[PDB]
């Protein structure tokens, strides 16, 4: 089990990929996936043991790269969008 | 008087704000509209096409 | 007042506090 890390998962068949995390909501016995509003998965628990497991997608997001003027200057400063850059 | 007037008529609006559930109904309905379509977008990947 | 699929929310230029600052 790898956790807080992007990867491919493949739990009975949800065939997905994001990061996983612990999660506090708690699911019924019967119960294994998890969907949000929008019908996506969000949960899925372990095959294994009780933990309930969420699934945040894949960090990502635009790349706006910040310049003045090219005869002002050459330098640049790139912004990385809705990202916590420890992932960059 | 004018003061008073004044006053008071500021009151009531918060009292009239605070009640009626429907008083903020054009940005709610903005904000609603905008979740709606939203939820439509993603909703439509559910669909075979 | 009160699912991301490659949908991106950019926050405002301005937040809330400016807004009521101005
Ligand atoms: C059940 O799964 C856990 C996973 O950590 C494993 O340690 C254990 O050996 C398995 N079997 C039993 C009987 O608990
Ligand atoms: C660069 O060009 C812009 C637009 O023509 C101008 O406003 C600015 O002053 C220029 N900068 C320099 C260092 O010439
Ligand atoms: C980025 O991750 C660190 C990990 O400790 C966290 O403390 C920080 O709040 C995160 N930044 C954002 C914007 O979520
Ligand atoms: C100003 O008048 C309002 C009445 O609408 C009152 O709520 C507030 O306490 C007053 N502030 C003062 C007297 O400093």
């Amino acid at each position: 089990l790898v956790k807080n890390k992007c990867v491919n998962f493949n739990f009975n068949g949800l065939t997905g990929t994001g990061v996983l995390t612990e999660s506090n909501k708690k699911f019924l016995p019967f119960q294994q996936f998890g969907r949000d509003i929008a019908d996506t998965t969000d949960a899925v628990r372990d095959p294994q043991t009780l933990e309930i497991l969420d699934i945040t997608p894949c960090s990502f997001g635009g790349v706006s790269v910040i310049t003045p003027g090219t005869n002002t200057s050459n330098q640049v400063a790139v912004l990385y969008q809705d990202v916590n850059c420890t992932e960059v | 008087l004018i003061a008073n007037q004044f006053n008071s008529a500021i009151g009531k609006i918060q009292d009239s704000l605070s009640s009626t559930p429907s008083a903020l109904g054009k940005l709610q309905d903005v904000v609603n509209q905008n979740a709606q379509a939203l939820n439509t977008l993603v909703k439509q990947l559910s669909s075979n096409f | 007042v009160t699912k991301f699929n490659g949908l991106t929310v950019l926050p405002p230029l301005l937040t809330d506090e400016m807004i009521a600052q101005y």
